[PDB]
């Protein structure tokens, strides 16, 4: 179907400048008005900029005027949204979006991108494993899990088997710690004598420091 | 310039219940009103546009009310994925207000008390010169939780972060406690515990160096 596919988040410091860009497939791009619309923590949905895939004519909220352009790519399909003079204010979540004519409601939305504005340094997570053992296992059940400490910024994705893996997964949302670092950690539950035949490996990929750690699990 | 005024902030209503979230634009938008659904993780999705057109694939206990300032998204039957934070929106007046989020969440589901998986730290950490403890908390339903730590028999509070209670499934929560110790901390002593709270009644886990 339609496809709208974000890149280029993680972390800015203030006063900084981010690309973003959004790739579209599956459907006339020239045909539609594409969009910028963010969600930050607390506050709600806010409709950022809009573009003329044609003219290349530009719309944009009031506080981002003469701070962001919008620019298009018609040969890739692909818009891009150009932030100057980030303020932490901005930290959000970034998602591109598609409209028809005077109508700015979106039926089509990509997956959202995580822009945060800091002056932290970024930090990629240490990854522990969390061992079966027969202290973690009960009615033959055996739960195993990793560790994922002290890093920065949000976002980190796990997956367990390079998603080969997936029922009686549950990864949990991060902590914020008093060293301003995060850490998250996902456990999976999965019959006791699997431990002897199956290998566990949990993926874990921190965008925002370009890192991706496979941590083995091994029963203890 | 222009609002909309998106009321209650949350709701709790029960499987079945018939559900009302209203939305109040400052100025006359005729029909011009959105509403979307929005769950953890995923981008919004569209429910109704034109006020009361429903979206593609849209279940029809969804409809949407109202025209020119007073907007009513009904839910006539409370479904388990109907777990979500929904927001309207007026799109035609520049700069397309969203409203503020309606928060719903299910009550009456069944109870279930909390299993507790407590990991001790592994010795990769150890070796690393830190310790963590990782108290997995699951299945349990309400979403409310409290957890106490013990190093032996007595409380310790330094070192603690507990996560807010996620839904796991259309039916049961989970939750994270941790708590940081030094690697010497952990060696001497007997034992730790992490202890949740449910609904008054505690299960606790022991894990010993
Ligand atoms: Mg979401």
């Amino acid at each position: 179907e339609v496809q709208l596919v974000e890149s280029g988040g993680g972390l800015v410091q203030p006063g900084g400048s981010l690309r973003l860009s959004c790739a579209a497939s599956g459907f006339t791009f020239t045909d539609y008005t594409m969009d910028w619309v963010r969600k930050a923590p607390g506050k709600g949905l806010e409709w950022v900029a809009d573009v003329n895939p044609n003219s290349g004519g530009s719309i944009y909220n009031q506080e981002f005027k003469g701070r962001f352009t919008l620019s298009v790519d018609r040969s890739k399909n692909t818009l891009y949204l150009q932030m100057n003079s980030l303020r932490a204010e901005d930290t959000a979540v970034y998602y591109c979006a598609r409209n028809l004519g005077p109508s700015f409601y979106f039926d089509y939305w990509g997956q959202g991108t995580l822009v945060t504005v800091s002056s932290a340094s970024t930090k990629g997570p240490s990854v522990f494993p969390l061992a079966p053992s027969s202290k973690s296992t009960s009615g033959g059940t055996a739960a195993l899990g990793c560790l994922v400490k002290d890093y920065f910024p949000e976002p980190v994705t796990v997956s367990w088997n390079s998603g080969a893996l997936t029922s009686g997964v549950a990864t949990g949302p991060a902590v914020l710690q008093s060293s301003g670092l995060y850490s998250l950690s996902s456990v999976v539950t999965v019959p006791s004598s699997s431990l002897g035949t199956q290998t566990y490996i949990c993926n874990v990929n921190h965008k925002p420091s370009n890192t991706k750690v496979d941590k083995k699990v091994e029963p203890k | 310039r222009i609002q909309m005024t998106q009321s209650p902030s949350s709701l709790s209503a029960s499987v079945g219940d018939r559900v009302t979230i209203t939305c109040k634009a400052s100025q006359d938008v005729s029909i011009g009103v959105a509403w979307y659904q929005d769950k953890p993780g995923k981008a919004p999705k569209l429910l109704i546009y034109s006020a009361s057109y429903r979206y593609t694939g849209v279940p029809s206990r969804f409809s949407g009310s109202g025209s020119g300032t007073d907007f009513t998204l009904t839910i006539s039957s409370l479904q388990p994925e109907d777990f979500a934070t929904y927001y309207c929106q007026q799109y035609y007046i520049y700069p397309y207000t969203f409203g503020q989020g309606t928060k719903v969440e299910i009550k009456g589901q069944p109870k279930a008390a909390p299993s507790v998986t407590l990991f001790p730290p592994s010795s990769e950490e150890l070796q690393a010169n830190k310790a963590t403890l990782v108290c997995y908390i699951s299945d349990f339903y309400p979403g409310a939780v409290t957890v106490a730590w013990k190093a032996d028999s007595s409380p310790v509070k330094a070192g603690v972060e507990t996560t807010t209670p996620s839904k796991q499934s259309n039916n049961k929560y989970a939750a994270w406690s941790y708590l940081s110790l030094t690697p010497e901390q952990w060696k001497s002593h007997r034992s730790y515990s992490c202890q949740v709270t449910h609904e008054g009644s505690t299960v606790e886990k022991t894990v010993a160096p």
